[PDB]
This record gives structure tokens, C-alpha cells and sequence, in this order.
């Protein structure tokens, strides 16, 4: 049918600004809008505004005025065109604040075309998305989750990891190198009130098999490349395992 | 740099002749900041950073 | 302004129900309505434009309808593809609006929540710090509240909640919260002990565990 | 016929506060409606027409809404001047009628009447009738009732009442009462009564006056 | 922007004739409808009937078709209408009848404009006022009023007059010469079922007041020129005055 495809996530310090770039090809239609609109995560969701790419036209919903600018590309394009055809638009977010922190959608509007009226959003960009904050890329706290004081058979005992104080957020975690798969819960995020992140995984288990298994996860992270492995038994006062 | 005019004083086409966005603030006289500096290169290129932006409750 | 509403926050129905999800408008849009669904890690895609007409390629399943303040999207019998957000959009002026959204639920038998705790390790030991985990492990429906009352008071300034939806097989949630101070904060107590409160239980739970063991 | 009917035939509040008026169209009249205002001494001034367009004279302090049959005009908050009488207004059909219309009463704290009754003398004596003047001044709200009473039997007829508007720079009202009969029948009685219901009174009051004093 | 002006106000005996007229200017549309209105006090507000004045072409309501005839000038229509565009409308009320007796109002009509359709009125004037009574030219009786069980020092908050039996309703009342201003109170007006006027006014002075200073009111009325003055202090069974 159509698609439109846009620039991959991005991380900034406050203070600065940022340009998303997208690009939309191969429906028939010839001179719709493009649109942006954001996204504080499940908080919201917020039309900025947009451009007609033919005859640029900068159109804004009046809270980004000043905190925005829009623009598109005009191409050598001929009268008579003879392609499929293709668009180019851009939102330059400015004077970035963490609170500017959402994921951005491009969306086509055929507000032009339906009579120079209001449209929906009738076809979407993957999104994309913005982090704003001061911190330095660290790479996180590794350490064992120590499995606490025994509870023993006949029934269900605690099990797990933990992952801790790490800046940009997608780290990746794996039990056994993928050879443990059910019974995994992954707790997906958490922000520790001053930037830093944090992950747990947890294995619901019968009470048979502490101390004994070779229970073992893998944790990888995009910073400086870190990749971690560890052994999950009891270790804390004292000690015992496999 | 190149120069703005307001009789009294002169000043490059490249910081505030009085304020952000003047014709909120001060229409009459901004009115005639354009009659002191009517004819001149640098301050149709200056107008795009002055009369462009939100102020503290205004956004364009 | 145009003020939207969702009057559902959260649908919950089994698979075969008619799914309907309702929209108030606080003056008419007068048709210049429209319909979405969205799923966890994509953007938005369209259902319905207008008061009623459905999308390129929406099958069936889907309809809309209202006019002037108050509107509908109803879902003929519910297929397990469908289980997403959904939001409702305005466009009868400049500020185009979405609503706040509704989650559409599976719908199952009642299962409680487990607890779990866990002490420190020493690679936190050794930096100064003690790190605390506390667990709900696979229930529904998932209204509870914990605590972590360790010497049974409320430890909370230093203490993170964090959750996991539905499981796509099992149909539970969970719950993972931390504590975490210096390693000479930690040795203040003996009884570290977390609460649950639930519906599917009979009476608040709490299990307990002691620091230097 | 396309009869308009508003809800309130009165309405009250302070300044700086959304009174929202109402109309109900007999048949539907699909939009098709305006709503005006009036001050005494001047004629209407138009302030909304169709559903939701104001007139180009006119400030952010009004708004509207209807699509059928049901009608409101929400004012954002009234500023001391916009106390005055509304009316809606269709256009639908040949027939175009205005409602009865609404007035709206600026708010305050209650103050009781002293009513009063105010004696005749010779200079209307020597023209063959009397006239004794009920006189319920300087209160709040303008509920009260009024009746009259002559050697105690009851003068319900002759006896019209007169009401000021919301007169003073806080809308203090007042009436006057103008119990009014024959020389001989001024003279053939001895006991001049009248009496007063109100909401800032406890239970009713009334005050007399007797012939020769 | 706009305004209407129309004839001052009318008193008439029943079964006479009534030529009310109007005039309008300052507008640039030229087609524009003029309609008439009325209201008397004890109703609501009714359309009468309008014209288009470059046709005449005159439009009614069933309770008065018949009842009234409304016509216009040649507005000296002409091709370069280059002069401000003005033109005046008349009414004719004919055989009247006390029901008659009402204000009535010039009023714009957009209906041919807005594609010959019914519809409210854009602008007004301030109405002329017609009134139908069986009675006569006269100027007022006036009385002094005794204070509330009469006493003379300080039982009752205030001191008035009595005003009756006068025709045309523009009597006007003063207190000490109009110098009292602050403080005083007056009631509308009440036409008897003799067909004549009434009216009661006060200053909300305490008795204690009396022979204080002196508390007088004068009235104006404009038949016959007549002018009228009296003390409002102690004047009925006896001469206790202060």
C-alpha cells in the first residue's frame, strides 16, 4: 500500500536540540500532509504539527510554537513525475528539556486533500524515540541476586537477578544462554529518580533445586560494548552451592 | 558586522534591538523601529529572530 | 476546549464476547471522529475514519458509531489478535485530540500471588551498598497493594515499584520492588518482611527473612 | 408549533463564575438558533448564532452548543455588567419565536424587609380616597409575599405591589404596596394591617397602624 | 459598524393609525432585509413582518398579515452606488387596540443574503415605544406621606411621597432640588384601571431626621408644562412636624 520510514532513536544532553528525520513512499496520492505527533510513554498523545512537502507551509498546534520548527524538502521532481512517488519532512526539537523525553510519530494527513479540512492519521511511521537527560553512559551494576534463607520443599521458593546503574536503557538479559525459556518473568524497566536504570529476572521454581543447579545468566549492555555472565546462588553472610 | 539604526544608538542585525519578540510589547514603536532601519541589508535577515519565537506567556 | 473521555479505562472480556469501547466529546464533533488500535512496541494503526467507515483492509470485526457528543466502537465478537489499546481522535478543529485511551483485557479464572524476598551479595557489600528485592509472582486479577514493613514499619523513601502485564500464555501479572541503602543503613533491622493486599486472597500475606543470614 | 422553552425562568451567582443557561425546542430545529441579551430602556444585542458562531463584536465570555432539540449557552465567567435578561431564538421554520427568556440575579448574602405601612393624609382625603403604603425596603432576595388586612378582615383585591429592579450598587431590592379605598370606606374602618412572607425573615411579621393616629 | 435609527415614541386613542419608521446605514452589504419586532412588558418578544426595500416584496407573520402594511423609500438604488448605502422603512398599525400597546423595534434580517433563507437579526435600534389609552393630557396629583405609626424621632428608616392620576409616564422626582441623591428609592410605575398613571418614591433617611434639616421633593412632567414641589415632613392628623 504505503510506508514511511524515520531516524533511529537518539540520546541528548538537556539544553541542546535535535533534528528526526522522515521519509514516506508508494502511495498513489500526490501532495497530502506529513504530521508529527509524541508520546510521553502511555501518557499521552499529542499532534505537533506539519507540512504540505509541496508547498512547505509550516503548520503548528499552538503549545510548540517557539520549542519546535518543521520542514521538508522539495526534489527535482517533474511535472509529469513518472516514479512512485516520495516525500521528505523533519521536526528540529529545541531548547530540549527531559520532560521532551516521548517517542515521535510521523503520520500521513489528508487534511489538504479532503477539501482543505481536518484529517486523521491514516498511515504511520515505525516512531521513534528521544531521551534527554545529563548523565554519562554508564555501563551498570552486574552483581547476583543472593536467594534468600530457605524455605524448602512442598511447595514454591524464591529465585532470580538483578541488573542496576546503567545509563541508555537497552540492556538485554539470557538464562543459561537461552537453554532456560518458561518460568522466566523479566521486570522491564525502572528509573532510579537521578537518570540511572534498573532490571530484575526471576525463575518461579519448586524448592528442590537451590544449591544444586548451575543456574547462570547472561547480561549485555550498548556502552563501551559490555557484555556480563554470573552464577545466581546463595552468597551473602555465608555460603552454600553447586 | 552589519548595523541597525534607532537614532539614538546602533548596533549589529545579530542581538535584540530592545526585546524578544517587540511588536507584543511595544507595537507603535516597533512601528517605527522599521522606519528607523527601513532601507538596509542586515535587519530583514534580523527579523526572522525577532519576531519569531514565545515569550513569557505569547508563542509566535 | 474540545474535552475527550474514555468512559473504560480498561476492558477485561474472554475471547468470543462482543468488545465495546465508549467516547464522550464535551460539545458536538459532529461526525470528525475516528478509531485506533496500538500494541506494545508499534505505533498506532487506523480502524475506523468518520463516525463508521472502516480503514484499507480492516476486516469485519470492527464497527463505529454516534454523532454530535457521544460515540461507540463495538467489536462483533472479540478475536485473540484484537487484545491492544484503543483510543478514540477528534478532528472537528486545529487541536486535534486523542482520548486517553482503553486497554482491552483477557478475561480468565482467578489466580493469587505468591511472595518472595531476597537478601544483598557481596558485590554490593564490598561497595559500600545492600540492595533488597521483593516479589508478587503470577496472579489475576491484578489490583494488589505491598508494602515492604521491615520491623513492620512502612520503608518507602529509598523503594522503586515496578510491574509486567499478561503473559501471552499464562494471562498473569507481576510485581518486582527494590530496596536499596548503604550496607550500614541495612544492618538497622532484623525482620524484613513484605505485604501483599488482593482480591483473590482471603486476608493480607507476608512472609519474612533476617539480615546476617 | 415550534415552541422555546428556558429552563430557568430565573438564575443566580457571583461575578466570576459560569452560569450555563438552557433551552428546550418543542420539534427538532437542527441547529438554526441564536441567543441574544437585553438591558431595560435599550433593545437585544445578538450574541451567538447558529450552534457555536459569536457575533464579531463579541469577547470569549459567551459560548454555545446544540445539534437537534437540546440547547446551552455556557457564559465563562459573568463580569459585573453582564447581569441582564437572555433570550434564545429560532430560525427553523416561518414561525421564528423567541423564548420567555431568563434573568439572571447577581448573588449576595440575604437581608431581611422592614415592611412598613405608611399612612394616607388630607391632601388625598380632600379628593374622596386614601392610599396606605406597604414598603418592604433595602432587602435580599426579592422573595418576599405580600397581604393586607382592614379591621383584620383580609383586602387581597385592590391592593397592587410594585418591585424595583436590582436597584443600589449591590442589588438591594424594594417594594411598595398601595392598599387603596373610598373616603367613606377609609373612614368606616378603624385598624389598617399588613403582613410579609420571606426566606431572610424566621416566620411572618405585620405591622399595623389604627385610624385617628 | 452598523446602526438603525427610528422614530420617537407614540400615544394614541384606540381606533387610530400609527406611521412608525426607520433608517439604516454604514453597512457593506447592500440587500439586507429590515424587520420589525415587538414586545410589550408582559410578554415575550414576536416578529411582526419585514421588506427587502430594493423590491418591497413584504413578508409576514399570520397574527398580523393585514393587520399592519410595511413599505420603503426608492433608497436611490443606482448603478455606481459608490455613496455610503442607506435606506429608510415604514409600518403602517391601523385601527389599534389597547392589546396594541407595546415597544416596538427596527431590525436587519441576512435571510436573502445568506441564500434566501429565515434567520435571526444581525443588529437593532432602540425601539420606539407606542401607546394606546382611552385617557387624556394630564399632570400629576401629588401627596405628602406620614411616617410608619407616627412618631417623630426615630421608629422607621424612611420619609417619601405619593404621585397619581397623571397621563404620558415621563414624570421625573428629585429630592431637596435633586441636592439628596445618595440614599433614595423609587418605584416604576402602575397605570389604575381609570387608565392613569401612579408612581411612589422615598429617601431612607431614619425620623430622627425631621426638622434636622428640611426633606422636601420636587417633580418635573412634561403636558401642560407642569411643575410641582411639597415637604414630605409630618402632614396628616395633626401638625407634629418635628
Amino acid at each position: 500500500q504505503v510506508q514511511l520510514v524515520q531516524s533511529g532513536a537518539e540520546v541528548k544532553k538537556p539544553g541542546s536540540a535535535v533534528k528526526v528525520s522522515c521519509k514516506a513512499s508508494g502511495g498513489t496520492l500526490r501532495k497530502y500532509a506529513i504530521s508529527w505527533l509524541r508520546q510521553a510513554p502511555g501518557q499521552g498523545l499529542e499532534w505537533m504539527g506539519g507540512i504540505i512537502p509541496i508547498f512547505g507551509t509550516a503548520n503548528y498546534a499552538q503549545k510548540f510554537q517557539g520549542r519546535v520548527t518543521i520542514t521538508a524538502d522539495e526534489s527535482t521532481t517533474t511535472p509529469y513525475t513518472t516514479t512512485p512517488y516520495t516525500s521528505t519532512a523533519y521536526i528540529e526539537l529545541t531548547s530540549l528539556r527531559s520532560e521532551d523525553t516521548a517517542v515521535y510519530y510521523c503520520a500521513r494527513d489528508l487534511g489538504p486533500l479532503t477539501g482543505y479540512s481536518y484529517s486523521y492519521f491514516d498511515y504511520w511511521g515505525q516512531g521513534t524515540l528521544v531521551t534527554v537527560s545529563s548523565a554519562s553512559t554508564k555501563g551498570p551494576s552486574v552483581f547476583p541476586l543472593a536467594p534468600s534463607s530457605k524455605s524448602t520443599s512442598g511447595g514454591t521458593a524464591a529465585l532470580g537477578c538483578l541488573v542496576k546503574d546503567y545509563f541508555p536503557e537497552p540492556v538485554t538479559v539470557s538464562w543459561n544462554s537461552g537453554a532456560l525459556t518458561s518460568g522466566v518473568h523479566t521486570f522491564p524497566a525502572v528509573l532510579q529518580s537521578s537518570g540511572l536504570y534498573s532490571l530484575s529476572s526471576v525463575v518461579t521454581v519448586p524448592s528442590s533445586s537451590l544449591g544444586t543447579q548451575t543456574y547462570i545468566c547472561n547480561v549485555n549492555h550498548k556502552p563501551s560494548n559490555t557484555k556480563v555472565d554470573k552464577k545466581v546462588e546463595p552468597k551473602s553472610c555465608d555460603k552454600t552451592h553447586t | 558586522p552589519v548595523m541597525c539604526l534607532l537614532a539614538n544608538t546602533t548596533f549589529p542585525c545579530s542581538q535584540p534591538p530592545c526585546t524578544p519578540c517587540c511588536y507584543e510589547k511595544e507595537p507603535e514603536e516597533t512601528l517605527r523601529m522599521l522606519e528607523d532601519n527601513v532601507m538596509r541589508p542586515g535587519y530583514y535577515q534580523l527579523l526572522q529572530a525577532s519576531l519569531t519565537c514565545s515569550p513569557h506567556r505569547q508563542r509566535r | 476546549e474540545i474535552v475527550m473521555t474514555q468512559s473504560p479505562a480498561t476492558l477485561s472480556l474472554s475471547p468470543g464476547e462482543r468488545a465495546t469501547l465508549s467516547c464522550r466529546a464535551s460539545q458536538s464533533v459532529s461526525s470528525y471522529l475516528a478509531w485506533y488500535q496500538q500494541k506494545p512496541g508499534q505505533a498506532p494503526r487506523l480502524l475506523i475514519y468518520d463516525a463508521s467507515n472502516r480503514a484499507t483492509g480492516i476486516p469485519d470485526r470492527f464497527s463505529g458509531s454516534g454523532s454530535g457528543t457521544d460515540f461507540t466502537l463495538t467489536i462483533s465478537r472479540l478475536e485473540p489478535e484484537d487484545f491492544a489499546v484503543y483510543y478514540c481522535q477528534q478532528y472537528a478543529n486545529s487541536r486535534r485530540t486523542f482520548g486517553q485511551g482503553t486497554k482491552v483485557e483477557i478475561k480468565r479464572t482467578v489466580a493469587a500471588p505468591s511472595v518472595f524476598i531476597f537478601p544483598p551479595s557481596d558485590e554490593q557489600l564490598k561497595s559500600g551498598t545492600a540492595s533488597v528485592v521483593c516479589l508478587l509472582n503470577n496472579f489475576y486479577p491484578r489490583e494488589a497493594k505491598v508494602q515492604w514493613k521491615v520491623d513492620n514499619a512502612l520503608q518507602s523513601g529509598n523503594s522503586q515499584e515496578s510491574v509486567t502485564e499478561q503473559d501471552s500464555k499464562d494471562s498473569t501479572y507481576s510485581l518486582s520492588s527494590t530496596l536499596t541503602l548503604s550496607k550500614a543503613d541495612y544492618e538497622k533491622h532484623k525482620v524484613y518482611a513484605c505485604e501483599v493486599t488482593h482480591q483473590g486472597l482471603s486476608s493480607p500475606v507476608t512472609k519474612s527473612f533476617n539480615r546476617g543470614e
